[PDB]
């Protein structure tokens, strides 16, 4: 079977079952906590009836065990587990929440195929499946290159087929500021490449609701205090002036900065319904801060000496409180943790450096903080050949630590930075290389057979192509 | 402007253009006149691209007559001059193919201000290609390419002034070419005998489509290596490999010890020479493995009769020699990979060698020296393997390459007729062809057309990135060079 990712448990039997387009129905079970009043499932049923088709199983009953959470937004603690039963004359899909039903519908569509004569068929089977990790996401960079909403929505569809549940939206950065702020409209009006290259409130609202209907969380990132050269276009005196004429990172000495961030992140807390907010805090250069007389004074009145890691820690902690004040979680790059900053209980850390990253995982988990991995999965760094194997071979839980420290590891992300990536090459460059990460983050640890991986990935890649996703080939061959 | 012209004298004196009331007209003096298929379609195609004191007209005059129905050749002259001022607006080209180049150059010089007003600066140009053979290779075997993808590529080759389409039709995994002399080749070699096929109608459309763009169609049916898809359909053609005593399933290169083989090639290449009008044909001869031949006892016997011995380099020569004679008898020239030259194969003085290897057996610059000193003509492709992707802007690597940077005399260096960029399809198909091709292939385009002195990376970036946004405007899915943006971002 061309299943991807490979489910936890699969029990296939050589017994064939045929389906009929204008006779097959997907409806709720009489004793389910979700009914026809559930918009999410209703949409998912009609949507997958198109993917499946476009000794007879007549109906697929979707039974939600616990409280569906039909109208809610997915969070880190969501239950995506499900159990599938393919039999005549009624197939049964049972799951605790609604999130499992989505994943189950995907798996179910991957089991239906057409035989030699075009007859829709499916080997009857029994599947029990649940994600190994709860945080499986994809990072997109809409600052280094503006991405039309269409391709972001297509990325979401592709993420649904590959069972990803988090969209790390790296919306702004040095090059441009495409995010249209309601409170501060000058950020995008002066900081974006152009006025057409801007994400309006409705564009963002559309991305989030499109993702929810598929069980994808929209994780926003507004990197600070580094990667903010575009922030200082619509906001005066926000960035540190470089003397000795360019500008540096955000100035952490002025009270205007924190008053601005408070009202800025308060907007973000209401725009993005996800609990966590990525703050960035990476690749921060101290060159400019060290050459500013006004700032050097702030070093004395606080007694930080000449160690700007404390000035870095002073700023990030100030921002962390703002996020904590508005009842939101926080995610941050590894620099901040390494800078000896104090993180609140529950703060997520994202490891991204190659140099001894398993050791970083050890340190973060040792300190009792949850961790996310992205170091070995920098997909923007392309190379000749089947590099999907390099990403597939990666084993996350390979680092020193107790069994209690392994629970702090919640997952990872495949990043596609856009220094050389836009709408022209995003889809092909992302898939199906990210699919390798998808299976590694969902399927069991002992699922590592190359021949089988290659076999299923080629056929799954062709499936993405038929579903409108321009995924590039792994090697020489063909689809259809 | 891309590529950069040999002699381009610019100015800041501008003229106003009119989208609708702008027309291309011939000069009564010209050799090409209304009825010239190439230019008639060109004027139509270009007015759609541009508009899909002041200037209303653009005079086009060709001095050399040679119709517009005959296809371009290696000897075709592409000289042209673009004269735009207060008195005149004239495009003077030596031949019809030079006019095509002139129109493309003209299209890129047309610009619009922030007001949206169309303009054209006071320009005086005297341009010509540095090399006559500026090609680009497509591998339609490893992955099939729909006719539309090939025609689109030809449209962009025209924008970059590339005049040779190196069609690598068949190879080991697939044989999509439909042969009428041997229908079993396509029926049992292609991925799918219907959907992934190239008909006689498809081939003649490519040729004519390329002809209108002034592009030659170099066909390559690689032999004797890269022929696994030939096996089924024509039995006995391939060499059955041996383990020691008995055959062990796997097949190798074409069997050069059978009479059946040479009568097949004679009949097959007769069709090839008939279908493809170009004077030259690529015969391959690359990555030929002698392992399978040596293991075969029946072939071991063959070399003892002809008296070759233990070297398969001259056994290969026997195959190619015969093959060259067959193709030569049809009045066809031929291009071949560097292995043929490296393996001391008895070779005709008019044969062209295409350098592709980087280090083994010798540096590619040292190869050009050997090939040219030996007396043969040479194509350069070694450092222009687009299929070999890497992170960042590797287009700078392709752009900086100097084809004539080797030891030799003036007339010895004159044997270098250009080169080709190569997009092998191991990891490329309809899904990622365009973005991976352009504008990286444009770096090679300029190095083969422009002067030796045009090499500034900064000046290259400015024009290439400006050309990249223009490609997008024309509907081309070209990837970005670096951080930035085009006002009309790609969205289709
Ligand atoms: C064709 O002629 C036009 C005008 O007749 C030329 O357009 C000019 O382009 C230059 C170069 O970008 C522009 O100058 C720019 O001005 C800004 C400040 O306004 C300066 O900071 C930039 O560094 C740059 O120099 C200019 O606005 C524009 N028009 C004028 C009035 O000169 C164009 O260059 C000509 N085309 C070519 C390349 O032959
Ligand atoms: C197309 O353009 C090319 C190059 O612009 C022309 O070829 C070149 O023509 C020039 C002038 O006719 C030749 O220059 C001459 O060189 C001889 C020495 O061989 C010298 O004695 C003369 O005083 C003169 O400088 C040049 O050799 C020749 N070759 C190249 C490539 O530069 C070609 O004529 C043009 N085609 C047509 C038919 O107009
Ligand atoms: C549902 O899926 C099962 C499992 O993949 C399929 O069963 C497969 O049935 C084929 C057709 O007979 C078997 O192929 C056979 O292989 C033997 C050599 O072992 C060969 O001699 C025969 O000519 C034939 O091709 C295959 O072994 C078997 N399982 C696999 C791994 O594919 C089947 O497609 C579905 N259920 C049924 C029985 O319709
Ligand atoms: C192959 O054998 C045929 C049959 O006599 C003959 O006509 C042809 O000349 C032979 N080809 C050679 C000499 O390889």
């Amino acid at each position: 079977p061309a299943l991807w990712p490979l489910p936890l448990s699969v029990k296939m039997t050589p017994n064939l079952l045929h389906l009929a387009p204008e006779n097959f129905y997907i409806s709720h079970s009489p004793n389910s906590t979700a009914g026809p009043s559930c918009t999410l499932l209703e949409e998912a049923f009609r949507r997958y009836h198109g993917y499946i088709f476009g000794t007879q199983v007549q109906q697929l009953l979707v039974s939600i065990t616990l409280q569906s959470e039909c109208d809610a937004f997915p969070n880190i603690s969501s239950d995506e587990s499900y159990t599938l039963l393919v039999k005549e004359p009624v197939a049964v899909l049972k799951a605790n929440r609604v999130w499992g039903a989505l994943r189950g519908l995907e798996t179910f569509s991957q089991l239906v195929y057409q035989d030699s004569y075009g007859t829709f068929t499916i080997n009857e089977s029994t599947i029990i499946d649940s994600p190994r990790f709860s945080h499986r996401g994809i990072l997109i960079d809409t600052s280094r290159h503006y991405l039309p909403v269409k391709i972001i929505l297509k990325t979401l569809d592709a993420m649904a087929f590959n069972k990803f549940n988090v969209l790390h939206w790296h919306i702004v950065d040095d090059q441009s500021f495409p995010y249209q702020s309601i409170t501060f409209p000058e950020l995008s009006n002066k900081g974006s490449y152009s006025l057409s290259h801007v994400y309006t409130p409705n564009d963002v609202r559309m991305v989030i609701e499109y993702a929810r209907l598929r069980g994808i969380r929209v994780l926003p990132e507004f990197d600070t205090p580094g990667h903010t050269l575009s922030w200082g276009k619509g906001q005066k005196d926000l960035l540190t002036p470089c003397y000795s004429d360019s500008f540096g990172p955000i100035n952490p000495t002025l009270n205007t900065t924190y008053s601005f961030l408070t009202t800025f992140f308060k907007e973000i807390s209401e725009v993005f319904p996800d609990q966590f907010i990525h703050l960035g805090g990476d690749e921060v250069e101290f060159k400019c801060w060290e050459s500013n007389p006004k700032i050097q004074d702030f070093m004395r009145q606080k007694g930080f000496g000449t160690d700007f890691k404390k000035l870095e820690s002073f700023y990030i902690q100030k921002v962390l409180d703002i996020i904590a004040t508005i009842n939101k979680g926080s995610i941050v790059w590894q620099e901040v943790f390494d800078d000896k900053a104090k993180l609140a209980p529950g703060t997520i850390v994202e490891v991204w450096k190659d140099s001894a990253y398993p050791e970083e995982l050890s340190r973060v988990t040792a300190s009792g903080f949850p961790v996310i991995l992205s170091a070995p999965w920098y997909l923007d760094l392309i190379s000749y050949g089947q590099d999907w194997r390099k990403y597939y071979k990666v084993e996350p839980l390979d680092f020193g630590g107790t069994q209690k420290q392994k629970q702090l590891f919640i997952g990872g992300e495949a990043c596609l930075w856009g220094e050389y990536v836009d709408a022209t090459n995003l889809t092909p460059r992302l898939w199906p290389r990210a699919s390798a990460v998808g299976e590694r983050l969902w399927s069991s640890k002992d699922v590592r057979d190359m021949d089988d991986a290659y076999d299923r990935l080629t056929r799954h890649r062709c499936r993405m192509v038929e579903r409108g996703i321009a995924a590039q080939p792994l090697y020489a061959g063909y689809c259809n | 402007l891309w590529p950069w012209p040999q002699n381009f004298q610019t100015s800041d004196q501008r003229y106003v253009l009119y989208p609708n009331n702008f027309q291309f007209q011939y000069d009564v003096s010209s050799a090409a006149q209304p009825g010239c298929s190439v230019l008639d379609e060109a004027f139509q195609r270009y007015r759609d691209l541009l508009f899909g004191t002041l200037e209303k007209n653009v005079l086009v005059v060709s001095v050399v007559t040679p119709g517009c129905n005959q296809l371009p050749t290696l000897e075709s002259v592409e000289n042209y001059t673009l004269t735009i001022n207060d008195d005149q607006c004239l495009l003077l080209s030596e031949t019809v193919w030079g006019a095509l180049r002139g129109l493309e150059t003209f299209s890129q010089l047309v610009w619009k201000s922030a007001e949206g007003t169309f303009f054209i600066n006071k320009t005086e140009i005297e341009d010509f290609p540095r090399f006559p053979h500026r090609g680009l290779l497509l591998d339609t075997s490893r992955h099939y390419l729909p006719l539309s993808s090939i025609l689109d590529t030809l449209d962009v080759m025209a924008y970059n002034k590339l005049n040779v389409f190196h069609w690598h039709l068949v190879d080991d995994p697939s044989f999509p070419y439909e042969s009428f002399t041997f229908p079993e080749l396509m029926r049992k070699g292609s991925y799918n005998p219907v959907t992934h096929i190239y008909t006689a109608q498809d081939v003649k459309e490519v040729i004519e489509y390329a002809r209108l763009r002034g592009i030659r169609v170099l066909a390559e049916f690689d032999t004797p290596g890269h022929t696994l898809s030939w096996g089924p359909g024509i039995p006995g053609l391939l060499t059955p490999c041996y383990s020691g005593s008995e055959p062990s399933g796997t097949f190798g290169p074409v069997n050069p010890s059978l009479n059946n083989t040479y009568e097949f090639m004679s009949t097959f290449f007769l069709e090839v020479s008939s279908v493809f009008p170009d004077f030259y044909l690529h015969l391959g001869g690359d990555e030929v493995d002698f392992t399978c031949w040596k293991s075969n006892p029946e072939i071991q016997d063959f070399m003892r009769k002809k008296g070759f011995g233990e070297d398969f380099k001259q056994l290969e020569s026997f195959y190619i020699q015969t093959l060259l004679d067959i193709v030569s008898s049809y009045g066809k020239g031929y291009v071949v990979w560097q292995e043929v030259f490296d393996n001391k194969v008895k070779i005709q003085p008019d044969t062209i060698i295409q350098v592709w290897r980087e280090d083994i057996p010798v540096n590619y610059m040292k190869e050009l020296e050997l090939v040219t000193k030996a007396g043969f003509r040479a194509l350069l492709s070694a450092p222009w393997y687009l299929n070999r992707i890497s992170y960042g802007p590797d287009w700078k690597d392709f752009y900086v390459v100097e084809p004539l940077a080797f030891e030799g005399t003036p007339e010895q260096k004159a044997l270098v007729i250009g080169g080709e960029a190569c997009m092998w399809g191991e990891y490329v198909d309809n899904t990622n062809l365009v973005p991976r091709l352009w504008p990286r292939a444009g770096a090679v385009a300029e190095r083969l057309w422009s002067n030796k002195l045009t090499s500034d990376l900064t000046f290259a970036y400015e024009r290439l990135s400006h050309f990249r946004c223009e490609l997008l405007r024309r509907g081309v899915q070209a990837q970005p060079l670096n951080v930035g943006f085009c006002e009309q971002e790609f969205e289709q």
